[PDB]
RNA sequence: AGUAUGAAAAUGAUUAUUUUAUAAGCAAUCAUGAAUAUAUUAUAUUAUAUUAAUGAUGUACCUUUUGUAUAAUGGGUCAGC
RNA sequence: AUAAUAAUAAUAUGGUAAUAGAACAUUUAAUGAUAAUAUAUAUUAGUUAUUAAUUAAUAUAUGUAUUAAUUAAAUAGAGAA
């Protein structure tokens, strides 16, 4: 006999299992099972599907393997099947995230500016955030080599359970990164995995319970804290407020001193209110008068934009951003 | 009890009491009880019962304790744990014996999942 | 004119879907080594199976090493508790395992008096202001 | 001659060490450490040539030795590739050189002391105005940029614990 | 007044003037069970709260419009105008025709040092801002002005530059909310 | 001598007791075998070049 | 008083971070801002670590005594015994 | 009719001189797997109700613990002469 032959046949078996993701093997994988139990995924979502979601596309081994001298070696993963990876799933998950999150944000804040809305959406479902979520869930990367695994003589089940992409061995050894594309990044792979899981959930539940996916998203993605007030940065807000007042049936906004203390000091306090008629729109405190005025305008704009109506109200469609 | 303004308001706080210890909370807030919970395991949900005060920005319902029907307040038990281990030394002023008073009290991290006017 | 500030969301584990903090536990023992007796007994005696049945979201690795017997947990936040269970009986080991599973992974920390609630949320009522107080000072 | 991009990850210590420097060392100088300090504190962050000039016109005995050391460090820097008008003394310290021979001083009325005879060494690290100084200027600039301003009516943390109750 | 709830201060059992920070007194103070009106002791600057938003910014079908919580405590008659433009005090005027505008533009290009914005404003009974909106100066003049500004900046000490930076940071912070 | 099958709850498993020395020996044999294979191929290529 | 090795401490000089030129006492502890550093799950409104803003409490240790902050005993510091 | 662990109710838990019970560190002797993917020592940060040990990183040594554990013993623990 020969040990090379033994290793080779093991590798071939592993490749075959990757191509298939046979259901029994996937079921045997403890990590997959624990992930399934942790997230409370549907029973219709098979363990093979879950394994597939963790399998990123990796058809051909790249040219950068040829030289570890240039700071890269791809020796962990094994080639995947063209029609059994997380790629199609991932896209679907991304689409779902882009639809649902955005919709939820619009429901919450129907006048939110376009740029601000986009930023909020990004915050909710940015690649880094998605990667973090995946890590939290316990989607671990297949860092160990194939040869090493063979030597240890571990089953293929464990491999199936781990996340599988062209992860560069010696990525940041001796403090040297190679700056490769998105197809070799860990964060991206983790993002794909979390999107792929969502897509798989959608696939299994859509006919029985159409909104199951969206309630899962709400539980995991939309449950996260984001203060929308911290997102804004105005420029000349008084002018913008005046424009808004003009657009609506409101009197011209003027700022007026409500209260004042410590004028002729290092740190005064000036309270000014931007009135439109007798109604106050924005209240603004400040060290200077100018500052206070600015703050009142910004407050007014916040109140305009971040207005969140009740669920009992009929839908509020805003009349666009205030084009100054 | 006309509880309409509270119901309307987007922001809302509660001052529920566990063993007469008040904890002022909103939804998402992460309460740290200074004892080991025996009844609930980790993952279990706690329906708060002795809710003293339920407040908006300008109004507050108060009751001893507020009708359970009027509100919901679900905490989740998100980890039993402990405080950091400390060893203060106890000794008298011309005495070489120095008794070490070791201490490492228990904690229970709750998370206020739901808080709303029913 | 209005511009966004790039900002990211904060995950509150409990509020939507509770992800269980403890993700993996490794039982480590030695075949030699008299300190690993209680651990070995625990591994043998149908308790581990029951445990796994109870908690199917935790994976239970069982390893053999030359040193003292070890219980290393692994949590969602990425931290790792490792308890050496040298010379402990079966029941003590089980208690230790229970303690580990109970833990949210976070580091141990001194709390001051009444440092109870930890909010991301802005106050429902505002912050106090002397100009806006009900009773004016003198 | 390559299309491979890279990003380098270096500790603070690694950054410090890799900047071009030169390490002068004296021989076994006959002096006290205190006496050396009394001079060496003057030659803190000077340009090497300035320091050498100061040593030349100093009244002290260690001064000549210090000057010689500086000259040697300059020569070393030149040999390496550096310039003498670029070099500044980054660090310069002293230390005991060991094996100080004690020797009893006999006093009046059957009393004694012990006279030690101290030997020291001066080492110094010369660094470049062209790199190290530029780097620390850049760091200072970054720190200045980072620095949050003084706000007059600014958001200071309401220090103290809440106590499970609104006080407003 | 829609609601007729009794109103309460944030009451301590202790002397509030001497022990406002003492949480214990607040904890002690029990009040009879029911609904109350505790008006907030706060400015409504950073608040997105629904009790803080004005009625004009609420939607027409909002139930909250009718409820009396965006309280108009202040009065615009009593408050005096702060950093208000002369157009706002005495109304906007749209009197200058195209010919006048063209003349202004011609003047400004010709000699911005002689025919400055303020002078134009004085001549035509209109704002300096409006003059600016109407007409660009000769780009040379602008360049000169920029150079002068740069020279002034250079003339500063280190401290002054830092102070200016701090001021700029503060200004940026104002518009955050 | 526990195994993954012994526990009968699929989240429990026992990692394989393969001695470090044995693994090292296996590695040595495989890399050596590869080297042998390569060297023979290179020799053959040299012979072919020499021929024509 | 063997030979190698020696980031053991006391001790000296130097550099870095941080605090410090209107503040008074075992130099610590607890509260609590700020600044800096590290952090291949800081997702952050993050976590740890270092540091005499500021506040509160705080009469070295042993021995011997009815009783010691005592201005009663004894100790210059660390290492080995 | 025991032991270990966990519940509930009750009572008790300041301590000089003193009495009693239970542990740990260190060194040697008896028995004794294992191994540079290991062991030992040090530093830093975690972990276990913590004089102790353990995890990780880093450093230096060593082809390796008279190692875990149970016994037997002691030139067996030092801010106090
Ligand atoms: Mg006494
Ligand atoms: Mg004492
Ligand atoms: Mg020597
Ligand atoms: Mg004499
Ligand atoms: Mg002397
Ligand atoms: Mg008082
Ligand atoms: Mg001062
Ligand atoms: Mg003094
Ligand atoms: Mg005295
Ligand atoms: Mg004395
Ligand atoms: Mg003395
Ligand atoms: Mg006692
Ligand atoms: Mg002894
Ligand atoms: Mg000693
Ligand atoms: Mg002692």
């Amino acid at each position: 006999e020969s040990e090379l032959a033994k290793y080779k046949e093991y590798y071939q078996g592993l490749k075959s299992t990757v191509n298939e993701i046979p259901e029994s093997v996937a079921s045997k994988s403890p990590s997959l099972r624990t992930l399934h139990k942790r997230l409370q995924l549907p029973n219709e979502l098979t363990y093979s599907t879950l394994s597939r979601c963790l399998t990123c596309p990796s058809a051909k081994l790249p040219d950068k393997i040829n030289n570890p001298t240039k700071g890269a070696a791809f020796v962990n993963t094994v080639p995947t099947n063209k029609y059994l990876d997380n790629h199609g799933l991932n896209i679907m998950g991304k689409n779902l995230l882009s639809y649902h999150v955005t919709k939820s944000i619009i429901q919450k804040y129907p006048r939110l500016p376009t740029v601000v809305l986009n930023a909020a959406v990004n915050a909710y479902i940015s690649e880094a955030v998605l990667a973090h979520i995946a890590k939290y869930w316990g989607i671990e990367v297949e860092t160990t080599s194939v040869l090493s695994r063979y030597l240890k003589m571990e089953p293929f089940e464990f491999t199936l359970g781990r996340l599988k992409f062209f992860n560069n061995s010696l990525n940041s050894k001796d403090g040297i990164e190679l700056i490769t594309g998105k197809n070799f990044s860990e964060t991206s792979a983790l993002a794909m995995s979390v999107r792929s899981i969502i897509a798989a959930i959608w696939a299994v539940t859509e006919q029985k319970d159409s909104q199951a996916v969206y309630r899962f998203i709400d539980d995991h993605i939309m449950s996260r804290k984001l203060d929308i007030t911290k997102m804004f940065q105005f420029e000349q807000p008084t002018r913008e407020l005046a424009m808004l007042c003009r657009r609506e049936g409101l009197e011209k906004p003027v700022s007026k001193l409500v209260a004042e203390s410590g004028r002729l000091s290092k740190s005064p306090v000036f309270i000014v209110h931007v009135f439109s008629g007798e109604e106050t729109l924005g209240e603004g405190y400040g060290s200077s008068l100018k500052e206070a005025k600015a703050r009142a305008a910004t407050d007014a704009l916040m109140k305009w934009y971040c207005y969140e109506p009740l669920a009992q109200q009929e839908p509020v469609i805003d009349p666009g951003t205030v084009v100054v | 009890t006309d509880t309409t303004p509270l119901k309307l308001s987007n922001e809302l706080y509660a001052i529920f009491k566990i063993h007469n210890r008040p904890y002022l909370v909103t939804e998402g807030d992460r309460v740290i009880l200074p004892f080991k919970l025996k009844q609930a395991e980790v993952g279990d949900i706690l329906n708060m019962t002795d809710v003293t005060t339920l407040g908006s920005r300008n109004y507050k319902l108060v009751g001893h304790p507020i009708n359970t029907s009027l509100y919901t307040l679900k905490a989740t038990v998100v980890g039993k744990t402990k405080r950091a281990f400390q060893t203060r030394e106890v000794t008298k002023r011309r005495n070489r014996r120095v008794r070490h008073a070791k201490s490492k009290g228990d904690l229970t991290i709750l998370r206020i999942s739901e808080l709303s006017m029913n | 004119v209005v511009k966004a500030i790039a900002r990211n969301s904060i995950g509150r584990n409990g509020v939507g879907a509770f992800v269980f903090p403890c993700r993996k536990i490794t039982l480590q023992f030695c075949n030699w080594g008299g300190s690993s007796e209680g651990m070995r007994k625990f591994l043998t005696s149908k308790r581990l199976d029951k445990w796994g049945q109870e908690f199917p979201w935790i994976q239970f690795e069982v390893m053999r090493k030359s040193g003292h017997p070890l219980l290393r947990a692994e949590y969602t936040n990425g931290r790792e508790k490792v308890i050496c269970v040298r010379n402990l009986n079966i029941d003590n080991v089980e208690n230790k395992l229970k303690l580990l599973k109970d833990s949210d992974g976070d580091i141990l920390r001194r709390r001051t008096k009444n440092d109870n609630v930890e909010s991301l949320n802005s106050s429902v009522r505002g912050i106090w202001s002397p100009l806006h107080a009900a009773k004016r000072h003198r | 001659n390559s299309s491979e991009r890279y990003k380098l990850k270096l500790t603070k210590r690694e950054i410090e060490v890799l900047e071009p420097s030169v390490y002068a060392q004296s021989y076994r100088i006959k002096s006290s450490m205190k006496k050396a300090t009394l001079l060496l504190r003057l030659l803190g962050g000077l340009d090497v040539m300035k320091a050498i000039s100061q040593c030349h016109f100093s009244n002290k005995k260690i001064a000549r030795e210090v000057a010689e050391l500086l000259q040697k460090g300059v020569k070393d820097g030149q040999k390496l590739g550096l310039k003498p008008e670029d070099l500044y003394i980054s660090q310069i310290w002293t230390g005991s050189d060991g094996f100080w021979r004690k020797r009893v001083e006999f006093k009046a009325r059957t009393r004694i002391g012990i006279i030690s005879h101290p030997y020291i060494h001066v080492r110094c690290i010369l660094r470049t105005k062209s790199v190290t100084k530029r780097r620390l200027a850049y760091e200072a600039h970054l720190k200045e940029q980072k620095r949050a301003p003084w706000v007059q009516l600014g958001d200071k943390p309401i220090r103290g614990v809440t106590g499970g109750v609104y006080k407003w | 007044k829609q609601f007729g709830f009794p109103k309460t201060q944030v009451t301590t059992i202790y002397n509030k003037t001497k022990s406002a920070s003492n949480y214990k007194g607040y904890l002690k103070h029990r009040d009879a069970p029911g609904m109350y009106y505790q008006p907030s002791e706060s400015i409504a600057t950073g608040s997105v709260n629904s009790e803080t938003i004005p009625r004009s910014f609420m939607a027409a079908s909002d139930p909250r419009r009718g409820l009396d919580m965006p309280v108009q405590s202040t009065k615009a008659k009593q408050c005096p105008n702060v950093l208000v433009g002369k157009s706002t005090v005495n109304g906007k005027t749209y009197h200058l025709g195209p010919q006048e505008i063209d003349e202004i533009r011609k003047l400004r290009l010709d000699n911005p040092q002689k025919y400055t914005r303020k002078f134009l404003a004085a001549k035509y009974g209109i704002s300096p801002l409006f003059v600016s909106m109407v007409s660009k100066p000769s780009e040379q003049h602008v360049q000169i002005m920029e150079s002068r500004l740069q020279e002034i900046q250079s003339r500063w000490k280190e401290k002054r530059r830092i102070a200016r930076e701090d001021r700029k940071r503060r200004k940026l912070l104002w518009y955050q909310a | 001598h526990p195994f993954s099958d012994n526990y009968a709850s699929p989240n429990i498993y026992v990692v394989n007791d393969v001695t470090s020395k044995e693994q090292k020996s296996k590695y040595d044999t495989i890399m050596k075998e590869i080297q042998k294979l390569e060297d023979d191929a290179t020799r053959k290529a040299l012979e072919t070049a020499r021929s024509a």
